[PDB]
RNA sequence: CUCUUAAGGUAGCCAAUGGAUUAACGAGAUUCCCACUGUCCCUAUCUA
């Protein structure tokens, strides 16, 4: 309604969804995929020194690792360290496909989740290794 | 190449484009101005008479200039057939003029535009106005002859067959008399007059048909006389020209009987002298009126004739009946086979549609890969049902039948709950409940 | 010969025999054939085919039909009707560009009195063997003078002013004489006329259509200097790219000039560019128009670079001479 | 459909069964139909059908004339047939035209509050070698618009009109001032070149040079009109 | 066996329809046309069911099957899915998919033994086809052409590819279908024969705009008249050298 | 309707006034389109010309190939973010506004749409639902 | 009596520079771009 929350989450100033972010950091390719991108006008920093948590992209490498020294950066990983929240997980509190729900709980439990949580640290050390 | 000239909007004589224009002047434009007005206002308007009189003259003009075609740019053929038929000189001369009047109104009308910036009074506005109108007028109806002969040209060129002359055609040439008009009765729906006088057909008549999914052209033409050039009419010159212009196979068709008029020899001897006119295209001879007399049965003299005609290379003769519908289909096939052949050699000594051509009809084939077995499936039903015949008596009722039946088309309300496949048939005009208490039923719906 | 009435039965001219007309029916089709190939190889290849795909050209902008204004050749013809020398104003990068040939023949038809030379002004931003070859060509048809207009550093002034002191004296009889200039816009003519007065009485402006009326200028008591609009009379072989390139418009009225900077590379020299911009590597102009853009800091709102600006700065450079470049002129004979 | 399709539709199928009849009584009914078009069409269409009317009936007459005329029933050589073709003045006194007709005051200045500037608003022949003067000395305007060079003049012997060039204005009946500005009004005699005319003296010179008469307004009608003096 | 006829006056038969070789689906869309044309044909053989997936009429270009199963997408709606389980026999298995590309028409091309697949669908999509429709999966480009339902029209007997299919690309996708493929157009020179046509075993349904050689082509290649074997392309090469 | 178009077209709430931009949706190589004018919209003083889903324009092309700018074409909405109303009872909306290039019959210049296409749109163009991965 | 078109292959001779195409500054006059928006489509609502 106010001015800022307008201006800022307007429908065409969106910014990447945290399930989207959380699918982009599962897999070690799609790691590599927007680690190595083509250099594109486009983007800023030709389409390099990108954020994966925030789906930001930064100007230089020191631009990056400012942010990476960040609150906002750990703020964005803590948000992102959880359920991704499907709309599974609304259903569910509902009432509705349970199983489907507990079905997706433990596959993320067992499967995606420390493989993401092994990809994030990889990233992580990529990142400080190369900054 | 366009094909077709129908597209052009109609030529006013000149007293009629003078009324039109002036009129359309008188009531588009406003009329009153009064002497007691601002000198400028009456300045602007008679400067607006005369532009506006002067632009529906030029709109006029360039309707006509635009819609009539270019002689010398079109294909040789409609080149040659409009000059045949319009006298190109004539048509060219009678367009400049068109030209020339409005270059010349243009003229009239920015110099009196000028003229009128430096008008005193009314009177004087007034009379500069009328002045530039009446120039105006003297300068089109200096038109009046060229504007009648374009209208009747345009009526006749509207009116003229679309033939292409890049696409497959039998050429069908002759003497008057000799079945060529019937011919293409039998092998084309064309309504061609056919009767038993000499040039009853004036102008070439078009017709199609089809052969291995190809559309072919067929053009009838009014006969020839064994004349020279020098005192040939333009009759026989439409056909002239189509022979000469038209790469296609050419049907050269004999009377034997004489019916036509014209002697066995006449006829060798028109063959022999058009002889240089189709070179380079399909040539056969075509003996009509088999039902009357025959080959076989001919003079040895004739005979030895018709040998002579047959001595041309390539040509063939093949005898045929415009009462004969397999005959005529076999000469139509035969010829039409003579001109595929010829276009499709001339294609193959041609580098350019060849790998393309190659991939359009290569057909990919599979090998093995597995031992397993894949069949078409046809049900029974399907194989056993029976085909459907338009007109029977007894035949299935089709759904647009039910409804056109009922109420028609958009009125008609079909219930698609009638073709239910349920335990019961009891069952099928039942409402499905789909909400109980804020809960989807459908989600609950389940056996066990 | 057509009609109701017709008595046109044969053809007038009937060819000679059926030999001759089949010779004729094939040259005729062959030439058809060849002129439709040389035709299609441009036309349907360009403007028919985009008909198909319901494709139209933007509209042409109004920016490039200046200079062609009913107020601007009203102001024209007066000053050629007041003049009787007349100068001709062109650009010693391409005067060719800068001629107007359809004044020039009006003058020679309709007033054969009035006397017309060539001044072929920035004569500085060319190569002096460039500059006198240009005057040795146009001399072959009028009378021309180098020149470089600057109120304080100037080239040709004297030999202008003699020039005109040599009017006066053929036409002593006058009791004064009137010297009009024309030309392309930008060419320089109100700086020509400055430097003759020794004294800015003329409005000057990089942009074109600086000066919109005539002006009197009193060189000396028997010589009049008429300032005069300039002119681009209108042509269909010149295309909106050639009269860009000759300074005519004013850049920042354009739609997309990173489809002009092309035109900038092929009329520039490769190292003459690298030096004006201290940049190099590019391949191609929308990689020049990058990093000039870059190295500047021309960026746009997250780090994009702003080429419309730097190809608008880029065309203002090419006109207003930060840029060298010329046309060669014909090869000596 | 191609050719003459409509008349060979015609001759196949015929026409509408009541066709002729249709024809018939309309043909019949043109009478009264002419009769109420001319008593009850107003303004302008009424006016053109009256004209039209009175056009009709003088050629109806003419050809009755003609066929009558026909049940009633210069010595040039072979190369040229069959092949067509006092000292007074014709306008001794003109219409007299004042310096206020004559001239059109320009006023000058920001606030419109000098007028020595005057226009002349006929048309002029200022001649060869005209160049307009300083602006800060221009007096007397002579717009280019209103400036004439050629003029159609019509030769009394032979009955012809050319386009001819013209020389020199000699003499405006109006004023000798409107003659030295060239002012072409009505009765000005004016040079005209005559080349095109083939005439030649009796001593064998070729005239190329002779006066005529301006018999129009030019400034009414746009153009100027002139009869030579023979 | 190849008729022709238009879905109010549209030549795009496989968008407002969808042919198996033991049911017919025709949009609800207007008058009783569409379904008596392919009524005429098809009798009371074979189930024909007017239907609506997610109340549009593209239902070719949303929904997948053969004569084994049909697949709908997750925007089909409870009573859509009530209606085609009572109008289709048991025969035919019904699945409803939740999968990112909605157009399954569009995204998967198959027959009763194999399927082409957009190279971006889930996994649990494929092993979806692979049990419902029990056929073979391939993700595969029709010669770079995603969307190969669209750009395929597949039958047991034979295929038609979009012209643009080079001859290698051709020759893999035949050893993949094991069926004969041509590269060919419909409709009067439109490359989507998938979306312009809809075939079977024994019946193929074009527009009316289709010419006599792409016909005669369709004929062939689905093996559709008794006396019309697939390898008449010889035969048919005159015309074809002509038509293009 | 527009020329091409499968039927008649109810109402939706209009979006795009002329002078917006919209991304291209299609793989032709064109990045955004500028609206210029709307096909089959009304006369009324001062209102502007105005596109919905499933509406065609003439646009010209600010992003995307050299060859492709400098020239009108035909383009059909298919994405837009003023939300609209279904019969179904539900309003929406997606987060862009975005069309596709095509020929006054309808037909698509590319091959593949990118994105969502609106089963309006979808439905009233059979060349955008054959050119469509997702519809909805 | 005589005068001007000798100059030549993308930067010269002649005296760092060859300049006013002058930096900086300006409630001076003007054009364009990004951003931004109720200027507008098209108006609605709230407070004193
Ligand atoms: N007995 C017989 N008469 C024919 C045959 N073909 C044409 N005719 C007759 O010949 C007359 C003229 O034929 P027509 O079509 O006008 O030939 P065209 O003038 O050369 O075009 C017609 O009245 C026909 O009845 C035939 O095969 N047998
Ligand atoms: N280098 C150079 N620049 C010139 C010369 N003459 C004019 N200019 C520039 O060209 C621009 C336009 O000059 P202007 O006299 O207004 O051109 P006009 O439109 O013909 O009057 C001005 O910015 C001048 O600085 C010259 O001889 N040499
Ligand atoms: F000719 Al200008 F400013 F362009 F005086
Ligand atoms: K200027
Ligand atoms: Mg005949
Ligand atoms: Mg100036
Ligand atoms: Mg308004
Ligand atoms: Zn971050």
């Amino acid at each position: 309604m106010g001015r800022y929350s307008v201006k800022r989450y307007k429908t065409k100033r969106r910014t990447r969804d945290l399930d989207l972010i959380y699918n982009d950091l599962s897999t070690k390719e799609s790691v590599q995929k927007l680690l190595n991108q083509p250099l594109d006008e486009t983007k800023p920093g030709l389409g390099q020194h990108y954020c994966i948590h925030c789906a930001k992209y930064m100007e230089t490498a020191i631009a990056l690792k400012t942010h990476l020294k960040g609150k906002v950066h750990k703020r964005r990983v803590k948000e992102l360290r959880g359920v991704p929240y499907t709309q599974e997980v609304s259903d569910a509190a509902a009432g509705y496909n349970l199983n489907k729900f507990l079905n997706r709980v433990q596959e993320i439990t067992q499967s995606v989740g420390p493989e993401k949580e092994s990809n994030e640290a990889l990233l992580k050390e990529h990142l400080d290794s190369t900054l | 190449m366009q094909l077709s000239w129908k597209d052009i909007p109609t030529v006013a004589p000149a007293n009629d484009l003078l009324d039109i224009v002036l009129n359309r002047t008188q009531r588009k434009t406003p009329t009153v101005i009064r002497p007691g007005f601002k000198i400028t206002r009456i300045r602007a308007f008679y400067m607006r008479k005369v532009k506006y009189t002067g632009e529906g003259f030029v709109e006029k003009f360039e309707d006509i200039l635009k819609g009539f075609p270019n002689i010398n740019d079109v294909h040789p053929f409609h080149r040659d057939l409009m000059d045949t038929l319009y006298e190109k000189n004539h048509y060219k001369i009678s367009l400049a003029a068109i030209s020339r009047a409005k270059s010349l109104v243009e003229q009239v009308a920015r110099d009196y535009v000028r003229l009128l910036k430096f008008g005193q009074s009314l009177f004087q506005c007034k009379q500069l106005k009328r002045a530039a109108l009446g120039r105006m007028a003297t300068i089109v109806k200096k038109l009046r002859d060229p504007l009648a002969y374009l209208e009747q040209v345009r009526q006749h060129i509207g009116r003229l067959p679309s033939i292409d002359p890049n696409t497959r055609t039998l050429l069908i040439c002759g003497y008057p008399n000799v079945g060529k008009s019937s011919f293409l009765r039998c092998i084309t729906k064309s309504d061609v007059d056919v009767q038993p006088y000499a040039f009853t057909t004036k102008s070439l008549y078009v017709g199609h048909f089809d052969y291995k999914y190809l559309r072919f052209q067929a053009i009838d033409t009014p006969g020839i006389l064994d004349r020279p050039t020098e005192e040939m009419n333009n009759i026989e010159m439409q056909s002239i020209y189509a022979i000469a212009h038209l790469r296609s196979c050419v049907l050269y068709f004999m009377d034997l009987s004489e019916q036509c008029g014209f002697t066995i020899e006449a006829q060798v001897k028109l063959f022999h002298s058009i002889k240089p006119l189709f070179a380079n295209k399909s040539v056969m001879v075509v003996i009509n009126k088999t039902d009357i007399i025959r080959p076989e049965d001919l003079d040895e003299e004739r005979a030895q004739l018709l040998e002579s005609v047959k001595e041309v290379p390539g040509v063939e003769i093949m005898t045929s009946s415009c009462q004969l519908e397999e005959n005529v289909m076999e000469v139509r096939n035969k010829a039409c086979e003579k001109l595929l052949a010829s276009r499709i050699e001339n294609k193959l000594k041609s580098q350019s549609r060849i790998n393309n051509v190659l991939n359009k009809i290569h057909v990919a084939q599979p090998q093995a890969r597995d031992d397993v077995k894949r069949t078409p499936f046809i049900p029974e039903s399907v194989k056993n049902l029976k085909k459907y015949d338009p007109e029977d008596p007894n035949r299935r009722k089709l759904a647009r039948d039910i409804e056109a039946e009922n109420g028609g088309a958009g009125v008609f309300n079909v219930n698609l709950k009638d073709k239910y496949l349920l335990e019961d048939d009891e069952w099928k005009n039942d409402i499905m409940p789909e909400i109980l208490d804020g809960k989807n039923v459908y989600d609950f719906l389940d056996p066990e | 010969a057509f009609g109701p009435k017709a008595q046109r039965k044969r053809p007038r001219l009937a060819a000679s025999n059926l030999e001759d007309l089949v010779k004729a029916t094939n040259e005729d089709i062959t030439k058809y054939e060849e002129k439709q190939v040389l035709d299609a190889t441009l036309g349907l290849m360009g403007n028919q085919e985009d008909k198909e795909n319901g494709w139209t050209s933007a509209a042409k902008e109004a920016i490039f039909s200046k200079g062609q204004s009913k107020r601007i050749w009203n102001e024209l013809y007066k000053v050629i009707d007041s003049s009787d020398v007349v100068i001709h104003v062109l650009d010693a990068r391409d005067p060719l560009g800068t001629r107007c040939k359809s004044v020039e023949e009006y003058m020679k038809k309709e007033t054969p009195h009035k006397h017309l030379i060539y001044v072929l002004n920035k004569c500085d931003l060319v190569p002096t063997w460039v500059a006198a070859a240009w005057v040795k060509h146009l001399s072959k048809e009028r009378p021309t003078l180098a020149f470089h207009a600057s109120i304080t550093n100037s080239f040709g002034k004297g030999s202008l002013i003699q020039l005109l002191r040599q009017f006066s004296q053929l036409h002593t009889d006058r009791k004064q004489i009137s010297v009009g200039f024309i030309g392309y816009p930008n060419t320089g003519k109100s700086s020509i006329i400055n430097t003759l007065r020794k004294k800015k009485v003329c409005q000057v402006a990089p942009i074109p259509g600086e000066t919109k009326v005539w002006q009197y200028i009193t060189l000396m008591k028997r010589i009049f200097l008429i300032d005069c609009p300039g002119i681009v009379p209108p042509s269909s072989k010149d295309s909106e790219e050639d009269i860009l390139f000759r300074g005519v418009v004013r850049v920042e009225h354009v739609t997309h000039p990173e489809q002009y900077i092309p035109g900038v590379l092929k009329r520039c020299q490769v190292k003459h560019l690298e030096r004006t911009y201290e940049i190099s590597g590019w391949k191609d102009a929308t990689e020049f128009i990058e990093i000039l853009a870059r190295k500047q800091g021309r960026l746009l709102k997250g780090g994009e670079p702003d080429e419309s600006g730097v190809s608008k700065q880029i065309l203002n450079d090419f006109n207003r001479g930060k840029i060298p470049w010329f046309v060669l002129p014909p090869e000596k004979e | 459909p191609q050719n003459d399709y409509i008349e060979r539709h015609i001759k196949q199928h015929g026409k509408r069964l009541d066709h002729e009849e249709r024809k018939r009584k309309r043909e019949a009914r043109e009478s009264h139909k002419i009769s109420e078009r001319a008593q009850k069409l107003t303004g302008w269409k009424g006016k053109q059908f009256a004209k039209k009317r009175y056009a009709e009936k003088v050629s109806m007459r003419k050809k009755i004339k003609a066929h009558e005329q026909s049940k009633v029933k210069d010595a040039l050589p072979t190369y040229l047939l069959d092949r067509e073709q006092k000292f007074s003045v014709p306008l001794p006194k003109v219409r007299g035209i004042s310096e206020e007709e004559m001239f059109k005051v320009i006023k000058t200045g920001k606030s419109r509050s000098k007028s020595w500037k005057r226009m002349i608003t006929k048309h002029t022949f200022v001649g060869e070698g005209f160049t307009r003067r300083p602006v800060k000395m221009e007096r007397i305007i002579r717009p280019s618009a209103l400036r004439q060079k050629k003029a159609n003049v019509t030769h009394p012997e032979l009955g012809v009109t050319v386009f001819l060039p013209i020389l020199a204005v000699k003499k405006n009946p109006q004023s000798p001032m409107y003659t030295q500005l060239g002012v072409l009004t009505k009765g000005t005699i004016i040079e005209v070149n005559v080349s095109e005319l083939g005439m030649v003296t009796a001593g064998g010179k070729v005239v190329w040079g002779k006066y005529a008469q301006v018999t129009n307004e030019p400034d009414r009608d746009g153009c100027v009109n002139a009869v030579l003096l023979v | 066996m190849a008729t022709r006829t238009q879905f109010e006056n549209s030549n795009e038969i496989g968008v407002f329809s969808k042919l198996t070789n033991t049911y017919c689906l025709v949009a609800v869309g207007g008058s009783e046309n569409f379904y008596s044309a392919f009524e005429a044909e098809l009798g009371d053989a074979i189930p024909i069911v007017h239907t609506t997936i997610a109340g549009t009429r593209i239902i070719g270009r949303m929904t997948a099957g053969n004569r084994r199963g049909l697949l709908v997408p997750t925007q089909t709606t409870d009573q859509e899915l009530q209606h085609l389980r009572n109008s289709l026999p048991d025969s035919v298995k019904i699945q409803r998919v939740e999968e990112r590309l909605s157009a399954l028409g569009n995204v998967i091309c198959c027959n009763d033994y194999v399927a082409l697949v957009h190279p971006d669908i889930d996994r649990e999509t494929e092993e979806l086809i692979s049990d419902v429709l029990g056929v073979e999966v391939f993700r595969q480009t029709i010669s770079g052409n995603i969307l190969v339902g669209s750009y395929c029209s597949l039958s047991n007997q034979g295929g038609l590819v979009h012209p643009q299919t080079s001859v290698q690309d051709q020759e893999e996708l035949s050893s993949l279908l094991q069926v004969p493929l041509v590269a060919g157009t419909v409709n009067r020179g439109s490359s989507v024969v998938g979306a312009g046509m809809v075939v079977n075993d024994y019946l193929a349904v074009t527009g009316l705009d289709t010419t006599a050689p792409e016909l005669s082509v369709i004929e062939s290649i689905f093996r559709l008249q008794d006396a019309q074997p697939e390898s008449i392309s010889g035969n048919l090469r005159d015309t074809l050298i002509e038509t293009y | 309707s527009g020329n091409g178009a499968q039927g008649t077209k109810f109402r939706i709430s209009l979006g795009l006034p002329v002078g917006a931009i919209m991304n291209c949706a299609d793989n032709s190589g064109a990045r955004n389109l500028y609206i210029i004018a709307v096909k089959g919209s009304g006369s009324r003083l001062n209102r502007l010309p105005a596109a919905s889903l499933g509406d065609m324009v003439m646009a010209t092309v600010k992003k995307g190939k050299p060859e492709l700018r400098k020239k009108v074409m035909p383009a059909i909405v298919v994405r837009q973010a003023k939300s609209w109303r279904r019969r179904d009872g539900v309003f929406l909306y997606f987060e862009d506004n975005a069309g596709v290039i095509a020929n006054p019959k309808g037909e698509m210049k590319g091959s593949a749409i990118t994105g969502p296409v609106g089963k309006e749109c979808a439905d009233l163009w059979p060349r955008v639902a054959s050119n469509s991965g997702v519809v909805v």
